[PDB]
């Protein structure tokens, strides 16, 4: 990053809202029990004529069905330029939401593991292991300097300690500076070691449902209410969506463009 | 067909019960000793 | 085979961890249990 | 740390001192020696390991 | 004579010293875990408190620091809460309709108490101030209060009825209850299966902190209902295997004793200094 200078008396520069609106894209992932309750199918045509209205072009507004919170955890592809994420919370859902949330709203840098191999360590306070999959079972025996578990046998699977079961996604955190020998199932769910960079601009949260739970951070000290982390109640998914339409300014105000050099190409929304 | 019953343990007569082998997965660790280049060969296959 | 008893299992391989086993310390392993099950052995008598 | 490593603790000119860890799979069997007594047939004289 | 509390201590905004106050009567500082019993009954282990021992060793505790301590349930821990320890984290469960009572205990362990006894058969008690209330503790208590006039005459209450007392907590281990101040008040409970003691509240004891291991920020310490202060102590985590939640803490157990300060700590393990 080279430095870039700026005075303090330039003049604010007119309003970018309409630019934005003309050259990005904006879609929004949804669960599929809003359409079983909205009894419809003209509607996506209805909104997106209803977003021409605050100025988004036709072809602008992408609206991608997910079938339910813990199955699209498995590997989001978010395909859009600016990404809304309506999330409806139930009870009992809470960590698996609070771990979709966290992965999709953070930037992370992830490396393949080899479980049959290599006993992995983390290496500190921003890295985690991320398991993905139709059911990841991820179990981790602690080893010593020798290779030699502690409060498990290496060899007998029964002994190890459980840290997730059958969930489609699980960002496990173990204690830092220790090798771990992991159990998962490797034919069903994939394991990756990443590390959390900064945020993702290009993401925001709508808890539909109940209280101030999410998470993102997994420190317990800090519980930051992150501005990407919106919450609103509801009844009908009409009223949910005719609240995002109406504002849409706002929410994309608080998003912001993307910014990092990837380097995994993927399909993209853009214009 | 017989009069001693009910005493566990197992006996000689077929431990094996048809098993091509007891196989237990395990692992070991352990410090040797050896020459430094492992270009080395002690002795292992023997006549007696 | 009871309880006050023991099974010894003797172990080597061709590996490079084997080469030059001569000396050994700090040594230590984890192997999970297994079961063994004794089957039939028919006394062929003369008669009966 | 690998499941299969070759780790060293200390070297020298002569001799060096490895750490080895491995995966192994320890397949066994047992053994047994019937001994039939003589005598009419009806007899074994032991049963051993 | 004292710790030269009535004279100031004077420093320098512009000067970053150097020489320090070393003091220490200790082995070392011991962090202290209280945790359910559903937490084992989940993990069925048994090395798992040496497992714990031994990540505390690479997160830099000692071996003989850190201690675990099992809790049936968070309403049988409430009564008489012990902390017999020096860096105390307390995991509570979170589920419906223990609320107020995991509320109160967090209220009860974060902040220090000046307690007195209460002969309640004998006297009419008041309660002085915002910060005094009437700490109930035992196996059953079940507060049943009536207010009195100037007159010393029951209002809404015959004085001699006990029938007619409003119960204000009924069959609760532990009862932090506030009355109005300044109103006589006759009161009845149990007095084998309970304890009452009237309570002042000192300064917060900056030295136990509460992870809230399941859902929704509940916890209101602060019994007025204009505040609502989130302290740093105020922890909280989203849990389904206490396997994970015991590895984050210890994983982030550094930041916890960071938000936490030992030098609040008592002689005795008892939550409440008692005056007599
Ligand atoms: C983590 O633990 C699970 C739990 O055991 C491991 O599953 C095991 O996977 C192996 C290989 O897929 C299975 O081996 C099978 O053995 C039977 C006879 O024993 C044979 O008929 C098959 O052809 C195959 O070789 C093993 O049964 C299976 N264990 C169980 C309880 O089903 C898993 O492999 C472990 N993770 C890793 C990376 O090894
Ligand atoms: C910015 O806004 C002012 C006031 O509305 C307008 O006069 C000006 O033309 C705008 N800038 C541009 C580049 O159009
Ligand atoms: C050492 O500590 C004392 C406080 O007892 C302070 O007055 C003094 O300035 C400190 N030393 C230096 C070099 O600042
Ligand atoms: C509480 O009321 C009951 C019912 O009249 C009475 O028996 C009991 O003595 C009262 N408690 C006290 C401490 O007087
Ligand atoms: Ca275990
Ligand atoms: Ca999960
Ligand atoms: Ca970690
Ligand atoms: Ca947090
Ligand atoms: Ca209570
Ligand atoms: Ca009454
Ligand atoms: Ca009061
Ligand atoms: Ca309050």
């Amino acid at each position: 990053n080279i430095p870039i200078t700026g005075s303090m008396d330039t003049v604010y520069s007119n309003s970018t809202r309409e630019e934005v609106f003309l050259t990005s894209t904006l879609c929004l992932y949804y669960p599929t029990e809003a359409s079983t309750q909205i009894s419809d199918g003209e509607w996506k045509d209805s909104l997106s004529q209803m977003f021409l209205i605050k100025g988004w072009p036709t072809g602008s507004v992408y609206f991608k069905e997910y079938s339910n919170i813990v199955d699209f955890s498995v590997d989001p592809q978010l395909y859009c330029d600016y990404n809304l994420v309506l999330m409806k919370y139930d009870q009992s859902l809470e960590l698996d939401m609070s771990e979709l949330a966290d992965l999709i709203l953070n930037e992370w840098l992830c490396n393949p593991m080899d479980i049959t191999l290599y006993y992995y360590q983390q290496s500190g306070e921003s890295n985690k292991w991320i398991s993905m999959g139709s059911s990841c079972t991820v179990k981790v025996c602690p080893l010593n300097t020798q290779t030699l578990g502690i409060g498990c046998q290496t060899t007998n699977v029964d002994s190890f300690e459980t840290v997730a079961e059958n969930e489609k996604l699980a960002i496990v955190d173990v204690v830092d500076g220790i090798n771990h020998k992991i159990n998962l199932t490797t034919t069903t769910c994939t394991i990756r070691n990443c590390k959390k960079l900064g945020p993702r601009e290009n993401v925001a949260v709508i808890q539909v449902g109940g209280a101030n739970i999410l998470d993102i951070t997994a420190d317990p000290t800090t519980n930051p209410q992150i501005e990407r982390m919106m919450r609103v109640n509801w009844k009908r998914w009409w009223q949910v969506f005719y609240t995002i339409v109406d504002y849409i300014n706002q929410i994309v105000q608080v998003m912001s463009k993307r910014s990092r050099s990837l380097n995994s190409a993927a399909f993209y929304y853009r214009v | 067909r017989t009069r001693t019953v009910n005493l566990y343990g197992l006996p000689a007569a077929n431990p094996n019960n048809g098993n091509e082998y007891y196989e237990i997965s395990g692992r070991f660790s352990l410090i040797s000793l050896v020459p430094t280049n492992d270009d080395y060969q002690t002795p292992i296959m023997n006549s007696v | 085979i009871k309880e006050n008893s023991y099974v010894y299992v003797d172990y080597w391989d061709d590996s490079k961890a084997f080469r030059n086993i001569v000396y050994v310390r700090s040594l230590a392993a984890n192997l999970n249990s297994v079961r063994c099950t004794g089957g039939s052995y028919h006394f062929s008598l003369p008669v009966g | 740390a690998q499941v299969d490593e070759d780790i060293i603790v200390s070297k020298t000119s002569l001799w060096k001192e490895m750490q080895y860890n491995r995966d192994i799979i320890i397949r066994f069997k047992f053994g047994n020696s019937i001994v039939k007594m003589g005598g009419l047939g009806y007899k074994w004289s032991e049963i051993s390991y």
